[PDB]
């Protein structure tokens, strides 16, 4: 058995995106498929379902009219149409299959899910990040600022891959200003300090960001 | 329609000791008569980032391959989760979801992590480089490393003076070998403010601290 | 009181109990399921498949007005009014060995209500009498004063 969205990314406020289920592993064209979406937060929150031949769609208040679910059973993949989108419409779309049996009515019983799509709703436009360092002062603590981005994820490695043990990157924090802060942090020998070399490798795809920065001692 | 709560937001338990999530509906989710009673009412495994699985059904039958360890109770308007004896493996978040009405409404879930002994955290203080300073900005970083409870409180002080609103906290998930935790708190000032003033301290109050914890600077330096 | 009858084609039938509509079809396709579904034991049941009071009666009369014996035969299936996918009440009329009885029951009562009735049902193959509450999302665009209009 296998479920597999793909699509969604980053989109502005206003604008469309197209999300796709893979299926596989069951009869595709004879069971009921829903949309359910996770913001961050906690919150599961149901989206959609739709029946084996697409004749009863059922939608969410919060999404009814906006959103269009439709499925394509000889290629037993299930689609999701979001239009219009909107902040609050930030989440991880998961697909689900009802536990409902053939021509049965949905038992709002999800048996299998997939591993879910993030879907990112923001007027901020793409960031490269300000990279600074945290000087340090029997151990040590060294690290890297990685502020004022946009979307995420960011990838931070220590001695380009060589520096493991001991780092901690913190889950980025999203700002006043609609852009994410991060910071990485490293604990190493007070000894080596005057020694060994220690740069962050920064790294922000959507931007094309590659940096690198040197962490010299106070 | 129908609201979930679920409680306690995150609990932490030994290795072998039994966890015990409660769930509670805003309506009754139950159908009686016949002779059969059910109880509209599933629960399921979220670990971080795979894909979330049915674990519980009809609020109390096991999905078919959840271990036994897993069990499910409860009637009407109140339920439980019970993991028997706690494996690494059952860390994870758990939601409980009602489908008697549509539509179909989960919980805010549990989060189930370890509990270990209690862990100072080792306190860092970082000033803001002078590479960012030039850039009209000033970022004064404070370090927890390594700790247990997730419970501590950073204060930062600025010439004597409580500062709120201004910093931003950030916390690692538990580790996976010591299950301890790391925490981050940044202090974001006006380049300009930050030139007015001297001393910068950051207060780190904790259980396994014996008196509060101050890492401090001068902007002299 | 008596709730005024009709018919379209062969399988669209009509039914309406004072300001309410309801829809009879005939399907082949098992709907409503056993175990997850509403069993209709009494007519006290029935309230709990329309939003209103005021329908139950002309369901209960048409139910019984087919043949179906409360004490005896066997519950109906009826999708709950918790459920937005509409109310709908389903009869197992099925030419398989178990409810082959009550199969030709509500048949030569349909016969009996409607002259323009024909058993459309296959031998030992699964037969239902589906209803549905006209507004209802379950009844569709067939409750619409379009097939409306055809009728008394
Ligand atoms: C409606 O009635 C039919 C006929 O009794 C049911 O179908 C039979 O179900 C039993 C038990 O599952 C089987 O042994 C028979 O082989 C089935 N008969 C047919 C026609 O194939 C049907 O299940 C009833 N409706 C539901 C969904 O409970």
């Amino acid at each position: 058995v296998q479920l597999v969205e793909s699509g969604g990314g980053v989109v502005h406020p206003g604008r469309s995106l197209r999300l796709s289920c893979a299926a596989s592993g069951f009869t595709f064209g004879t069971s009921i498929m829903h949309w359910v979406r996770q913001a961050p937060g906690k919150g599961m929150q149901w989206v959609a379902q739709i029946s084996h031949d697409e004749s009863r769609k059922f939608y969410s208040d919060s999404v009814k009219g906006r959103f269009t679910v439709s499925r394509d059973n000889s290629k037993n993949t299930l689609f999701l149409e979001m239009s219009s989108l909107r902040i609050e419409d930030t989440a991880v779309y998961y697909c689900a299959k009802d536990l409902s049996p053939p021509y049965s009515y949905a038992w709002d019983i999800f048996q299998y899910w997939g591993q879910g799509s993030l879907v990112t709703v923001s007027g901020a436009s793409t960031k490269g990040p300000s990279v600074f360092p945290l000087a340090p002062s029997g151990t040590a603590a060294l690290g890297c600022l990685v502020k004022d981005y946009f979307p995420e994820p960011v990838t931070v490695s220590w001695n380009s891959g060589a520096l493991t043990s001991g780092v901690h990157t913190f889950p980025a924090v999203l700002q006043s200003s609609g852009l994410y802060s991060l910071s990485s942090v490293v604990t190493v020998p007070s000894s080596s300090l005057g020694t060994q070399t220690y740069i962050c490798n920064v790294n922000h795809k959507p931007s094309n960001t590659k940096v690198d920065k040197r962490v010299e001692p106070k | 329609d129908i609201v979930m709560t679920q409680s306690p937001e995150s609990l932490a338990v030994s290795l072998g000791e039994r966890a015990t999530i409660n769930c509670k509906s805003s309506q009754s989710v139950l159908y009686s008569s016949r002779s059969d009673n059910k109880d509209y009412l599933a629960w399921y495994q979220q670990k971080p980032g795979q894909s979330p699985k049915l674990l519980i059904y009809w609020a109390s039958t096991r999905e078919s391959g959840v271990p036994e360890r897993f069990t499910g109770s409860g009637s009407g308007t109140d339920f439980t989760l019970s993991i028997s004896s706690l494996q690494a493996e059952d860390v994870a978040v758990y939601y409980c979801q009602q489908y008697y009405s549509s539509p179909p409404t989960f919980g805010g879930g549990t989060k189930v992590e370890l509990k270990r002994t209690v862990a100072a955290p080792s306190v860092f203080i970082f000033p803001p480089s002078d590479e960012q300073l030039k850039s009209g900005t000033a970022s004064v970083v404070c370090l927890l490393n390594n700790f247990y409870p997730r419970e501590a409180k950073v204060q930062w002080k600025v010439d004597n003076a409580l500062q709120s609103g201004n910093s931003q906290e950030s916390v690692t998930e538990q580790d996976s070998k010591d299950s301890t935790y790391s925490l981050s708190s940044t202090l974001t000032l006006s380049k300009a403010d930050y030139e007015k003033h001297k001393v910068y301290a950051c207060e780190v109050t904790h259980q396994g601290l014996s008196s509060p914890v101050t890492k401090s600077f001068n902007r002299g330096e | 009181e008596l709730p005024s009858l009709c018919m379209l084609n062969n399988s669209f039938y009509y039914m309406r109990g004072g300001v309410n509509t309801f829809l009879i079809r005939v399907s082949d396709i098992s709907v409503l399921m056993k175990e997850y579904d509403v069993s209709i034991y009494e007519p006290e049941d029935l309230g709990n498949c329309l939003n209103k009071s005021d329908s139950s009666w002309a369901i209960h009369w048409f139910s019984n007005a087919l043949g179906h014996d409360w004490l005896m035969d066997p519950p109906m299936l009826c999708r709950n009014k918790t459920k937005k996918e509409g109310s709908n009440i389903q009869f197992n009329i099925s030419k398989a060995d178990d409810a082959r009885v009550y199969g030709k029951k509500i048949r030569n009562g349909m016969r009996h209500l409607f002259r323009g009735f024909h058993d459309p049902c296959e031998e030992g193959k699964v037969c239902y009498l589906t209803i549905n509450q006209c507004g209802d999302p379950s009844s569709f665009d067939y409750c619409g004063v379009n097939h409306l209009s055809k009728c008394q």
